[PDB]
């Protein structure tokens, strides 16, 4: 049972920034993908960014250029740099790790970190 | 003792492949557990060992045969026998380790690989991602030969990993997904080989997520949307079980249904 721990959430003004960090209970290279998802008010949980073990990335529509997902193999973390924030970015952000187990790609999830953008 | 299903690439047709995959499905589940019109594989927990595996005996144009062993709880290849040698992926746990000891017990040469057989390891060992490994009757023909020749040093490890990747998708994934069966049927029909496109790859990546979402769903409604890919790689979200009924053929067991 993998554990994921998120930090970096908080309250910022528009144009503000956040650095979300996700720590894992095992080597991040154990995971085929790691990702960040967010659940905004009224909306279902959605993909923000995913990165594979080989540096392939994918981003939710319109988040490329604004957010950056990156791995830190020394710190053993996956991180989300969030720049030029707007109220639309308010959401609970979740770290995701995906690991092949018995031929099944299993999901692990952090508890989430709130990001609130307020004027 | 375990049930055997035969398939040959020699003279393979849409018909023979269809009958092959349907037979594999029929041996994987008894059809007793169906959820939202999609069958669920047997639950690993408490499953009698006598019901645990099925064998897929593959033959090719060179009339070489290898027998893959499939775990009915995930429809996956756990090892194979070729003549007087058998090879098994390194099991994740003691239970699985105990379970595979019941396979190929008359074989004289028995070997357990140090590595496991999940795609991440197979791709790494092959030096290729699934997106860059061609599928179809030809590739299957070649994989069978490669598998057959491993025991006498005629096959190097990366070629063996690639071969496993081909077999697994054309058998395990085809059984799991009508969609992927359809992809192989197409290749066979038009005598073509080709790498799987993003729709196939993302389906494969999502078998666990789809199984969980469907089985945990609130009366068919997903607790969260699952993103899949079109053939052209574009993304779309699935929100409920209904659209997946023609796509998924088998689910891994996750939890018990209500009455
Ligand atoms: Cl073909
Ligand atoms: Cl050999
Ligand atoms: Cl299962």
């Amino acid at each position: 049972q993998v554990q994921l721990a998120e930090t970096g959430g908080g309250l910022v003004q528009p144009g503000g920034a956040r650095t979300l960090s996700c720590a894992a209970s095992e080597s991040i290279s154990s995971f085929y993908f790691m990702g960040w998802y967010r659940q905004a008010p009224g909306k279902p949980r959605e993909l923000v960014a995913e990165i594979s073990n080989y540096g392939r990335t994918d981003y939710g529509d319109s988040l490329k250029g604004r957010f950056t997902i990156s791995r830190d193999n020394a710190a053993n973390t996956v991180n989300l740099q969030m720049n030029n924030l707007a109220p639309e970015d308010t959401a609970l952000y979740y770290c995701n790790a995906r690991k092949w187990e018995r031929s099944v790609l299993e999901d692990y999830w952090g508890q989430g970190t709130q990001v609130t953008v307020s004027s | 003792q375990y049930p055997i299903i035969n398939f040959t690439t020699a003279g393979a047709t849409v018909q023979s492949y269809t009958n092959f995959i349907r037979a594999v499905r029929g041996r994987l589940t008894t059809g007793a557990d169906v959820r939202h019109e999609i069958p669920v594989l047997p639950n690993r927990v408490g499953l009698p060992i006598n019901q645990r595996f099925i064998l897929v005996e593959l033959s090719n144009h060179a009339e070489l045969s290898v027998t893959l062993a499939l775990d009915v709880t995930n429809a996956y290849v756990v090892g194979y026998r070729a003549g007087n040698s058998a090879y098994f992926f390194h099991p994740d746990n003691q239970e699985d380790a105990e379970a595979i000891t019941h396979l190929f017990t008359d074989v004289q040469n028995r070997y357990t690989f140090a590595f496991g057989g999940n795609y991440d390891r197979l791709e790494q060992l092959a030096g290729n991602l699934r997106e860059n490994i061609e599928l179809g009757n030809g590739p299957l023909e070649e994989a069978i030969s490669a598998l057959y020749y491993y025991s006498t040093g005629g096959t190097q490890l990366p070629t063996l990993a690639r071969s496993f990747i081909i077999c697994i998708q054309m058998i395990s994934e085809a059984a799991r997904f009508q969609y992927i069966e359809g992809e192989m049927r197409t290749r066979i029909r038009y005598n073509r080989r080709s790498a799987p496109d993003p729709s196939v790859i993302t389906l494969e990546n999502s078998w666990g997520r789809l199984s969980t979402a469907i089985q945990e769903s609130n009366q068919g409604a997903f607790a969260s949307p699952i993103q899949l890919q079109r053939r052209n790689g574009s993304k779309f979200s699935v929100y409920d079980v209904s659209i997946l009924i023609p796509i998924i053929a088998l689910m891994v067991y996750r939890c018990a249904p209500p009455p």
